[PDB]
């Protein structure tokens, strides 16, 4: 039933021959055919209600357009597709937050807690809001196992609490904290829980009404869709109570010089022309992602993390900061400079991510300056393990001692 | 200071790279000559310039003594680029600012045979230092 | 550029044969298959290290994103390319310099001059930032001749005048003020002018330095490119004296749980991953249209709305709003509604646009509540005039009584 | 119970509406009849425009209103700027009108746009104002459970 198959899958995707050893995944996706073609084919035709010669193809573009918000509806289990509204980025979705629910409810001394796994994205914008209202952010530590330490956050909780946020997967351990129970003390304490899902939404997508989310946000790109698009789910009740977000044209319903009242949610949050473009391609992406069992496609992405870890492993000086087993690998070597080793492994044919990963906090508490990276997608095969494995074997004899 | 310039010269990394063929071994060579970079100290890192990429850490410094010769200082975290950095210190240390505008340094790893790998590392710290010595260059003169 | 030819330009957009007779490029422009091969071939590769077979198409890819920033000085003649940020759009590029500039500043009581003539786009934020910091707006009134009477503009200004929202070219109208005058009088003053060049970097890119504009936005889907992408110009004085815009990625320095620094403009001032697709494609666009004097394909343009005006004023009813001979045509029917035009119209295969335009205090100043809207691009032909003319009589007559 | 009233549904059904549009076969001509039937409905008053719902688009400013007698069955209003939208709305009130809640979300409207041969017609015309009357009827036939 459903079996899923990586040969199959691979063939989608016309990157494929020539990126290589392609292990970069959670910085950016690859894109299958059917992302590539619908873009085309927005750009190759009119936006009017002319249609000469290609109607089917309008009418196609259309369709995908107007079924964008249910098919992100249907990834999440939201329970209504007005509950989804369109970003450029996970950036922009928890920054959108921070201002339009956060800012006009925070009083000095109000306390917003954030984990130290949390990428700069879900960091920034409260740093910025704190000192805007002058609350304070407070850490939520890792626990031995280099997760958020979730049990930790009862005894973190004071009367002054009001945010929780928290990463659903680090893009650093690939390592998921036990967010039930998070949002079960948060909710408990009053609090709205704010959770990043850029990579999360990928390789294990959160059912928002099982989980009870009240913000979910995460990126096209990375969900082997176009760049610019990004998405932010809210509970219809919060996105009333949101202020709007930028003004202009869409989101306003009157306006004269004495005033203006708006439209409601999502339209109250989306000002201005919306990138079309990314929508139909991201659109594009999810109906066709739908074809396949993620727990599957999954399952295989991390195999293939592990066959590389523990092959790597047998080498001296080897450290993994891998969590939960999971398609991404973080590691580094002693005594061998992760800048050096990637442009080496480039050279090879082998294309990954060396640096801090926009999350200089979880370094420091690792008590690194940066990392590699490799992360492990659908389209991977065995071979690339391999090659992985043997590339870092001449890397290192031309790096050693 | 560093020998850079002073008692290794252009023609000495020509005997080193010129012979050479194999692209591995051109990295080891490189990787090499950045060990007899000194680590260089926290005071003098404050007076240089930290170019703090995403991939690795690079410094440039740079004074002038009254001959108008150029003495340039740096270091790099990443290996392959102390090398390049060893590479472009031997081009422009010691010369007049006159003289560093009426060459090109990269000049120097067409001779060495080395444009394949100052290409491959451009953006993890290379691009910045060139620049930052065309800036240096530029100030040289007196004033604006 | 030696002598433009209307045929030789039309031949570039795929569109044009489905598309039938698109006269609405105000709101949205065709793109050249310049910019749609640019974005097919960037969605088809790789954005990592390794590139196994298509090197030069990526090296190419490459070259036209390090380039997007000068190839956007050159159009507006940028002193430097620093000055140029990437936003989403011109509502977003408008809403940054209310929120990062105007807001840190203002004080109870000030005042924004804004025309009524303005995008909602160039309004609502206004209106929003003037109830966050008990600013007030002031409205600068249309003239005799239906422009924005920058004559009164000295009377309007009193010693509490801090900003000047104006547009180069009205979207209705297609009038342009006499910007230069207006500048003189707004920074006699010591105010700041936002300038929203939507419209008008389409058609007349406005020469930032001679005209010593402040601040100066526009939108890459005007300007025969993608959606999801736009700019705002700024001096780098005002760009160093604002705030940081979104926090997170890129945007940062260093970053710890006691605080950030961030880096210095543009990119203070652009947080997460880019929308790499827009700017490229951008870019394309631009490289494009660099190889056309702008002042003949607009001189055509508006050859062609003359032409059209000309033939519809001999029909009895009717009535144009449009200045200046402009390539914009707004007009409308005495006892004809501009929705049961704007559907047969599209019937005959003529596509066009109806209703406010965001632009709502405009139109009652006009004393209408809606119109219908023709605009011409220079890939319009006289034949698209006559069938335009032919397609109205054909429409007069079904819904005449 | 009514003011200025309406025809629909009562002195204008199906059959009188399929007379009309059954022998018509050039889409311009469908255009007209829907244009001249609109003329049937008449000017809805200001004072009844405040008891009904304003859907205003961008496009076209269009109204909808209800009341519900002792019967159960459902008496509809409402008017539209837009002409060929007007005809339109015409038709979906002979549709509806007079009809229960209980029969209303059993019968497709839709249905009679088909039975009529206008649907080229209603699909060009649905984001003007079409799909707001559709789903605002749907709106007021769900309120009808209340008050038991
Ligand atoms: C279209 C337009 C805008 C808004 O541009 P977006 O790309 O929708 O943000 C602003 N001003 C004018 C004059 C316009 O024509
Ligand atoms: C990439 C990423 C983000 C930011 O996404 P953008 O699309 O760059 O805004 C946030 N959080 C995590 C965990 C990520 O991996």
């Amino acid at each position: 039933m459903n079996v899923f198959n990586p040969a199959q899958f691979r063939a989608q995707f016309p990157a494929l021959q020539d990126a290589g050893v392609y292990l970069d995944s959670a910085a950016t996706a690859l894109k299958p055919e059917a992302v590539v073609e619908a873009t085309q084919q927005f750009y190759s035709l009119s936006a009017g209600n002319v249609h000469r010669s290609q109607f089917a193809e309008a009418q196609r573009l259309t369709a995908r357009y107007e079924a964008a918000r249910e098919k992100v509806a249907q990834l999440l289990n939201a329970p209504d597709d007005k509950t989804i509204v369109w970003t450029r980025g996970t950036t922009e979705s928890i920054n959108m937050v921070a201002q339009c629910y956060a800012r006009p409810r925070l009083q000095p001394g109000d306390e917003i807690i954030v984990s130290v796994a949390e990428h700069h994205a879900n960091l920034v914008p409260w740093l910025m809001v704190a000192q805007q209202t002058g609350a304070k952010v407070v850490k939520l530590p890792l626990n031995a196992q280099r997760l958020p330490d979730v049990d930790l956050l009862p005894e973190l909780i004071t009367p002054r609490s009001r945010i929780l946020a928290l990463g659903q997967m680090s893009n650093v351990t690939g390592g998921c904290p036990d967010l039930a129970r998070a949002i079960t003390f948060a909710h408990s304490a009053g609090m709205v829980v704010m959770v990043d899902g850029a990579q999360g939404a990928v390789h294990f997508p959160a059912d928002v009404q099982q989980l009870d989310i009240d913000f979910y946000a995460f990126s096209g790109h990375k969900l082997y869709g176009p760049t610019g698009i990004g998405v932010l789910y809210g509970k219809s009740e919060l996105l009333e109570a949101m202020s709007p977000w930028l003004g202009g044209g869409k989101m306003v319903h009157e306006v004269s010089f004495d005033g203006f009242t708006t439209q409601s949610a999502p339209w109250k949050l989306e000002a201005g022309t919306p990138n079309v473009a990314g929508v139909i391609g991201l659109s594009a992406a999810l109906e066709w992602l739908a074809d396949y069992d993620i727990n599957q496609a999954e399952s295989w992405s991390r195999s293939l993390a592990t066959l590389a870890e523990d092959a790597l492993a047998k080498r001296p000086g080897f450290r993994s900061f891998r969590c939960q087993d999971s398609s991404l690998l973080a590691f580094d070597f002693a005594g061998v400079h992760h800048s050096d080793m990637v442009t080496l492994l480039a050279e090879y044919g082998i294309a990954l991510r060396a640096g801090q990963h926009c999350a200089q906090p979880l370094l420091a508490e690792l008590g690194v300056t940066g990392t590699l990276r490799a992360s492990f997608a659908p389209y991977n095969t065995k071979s690339d393990v391999d090659a992985l494995v043997n590339a870092v074997d001449r890397a290192l004899e031309l790096l050693v001692d | 200071g560093h020998p850079f310039g002073t008692t290794v010269t252009a023609e000495t990394l020509r005997n080193t790279f010129a012979p050479l063929t194999q692209w591995e071994d051109k990295y080891r060579q490189l990787i090499m000559l950045g060990k007899q970079l000194p680590a260089l100290p926290d005071e003098l890192k404050a007076q240089a310039k930290e170019i703090a990429g995403c991939e690795n850490r690079v410094w440039l410094g740079y004074t002038v003594a009254e001959n108008g010769k150029m003495h340039f200082f740096g270091d790099s975290e990443g290996r392959i680029v102390r090398g390049l950095l060893a590479v472009l210190l031997t081009a422009v240390e010691g010369k007049t600012a006159a003289e560093l505008q009426a060459q090109s340094p990269l000049a120097l790893f067409d001779e060495l045979g080395l444009r394949a790998q100052l290409s491959a590392s451009r953006s993890q710290g290379l691009n910045a230092l060139s620049e930052a010595i065309i800036a240096a260059t530029k100030q040289v003169k007196h004033h604006h």
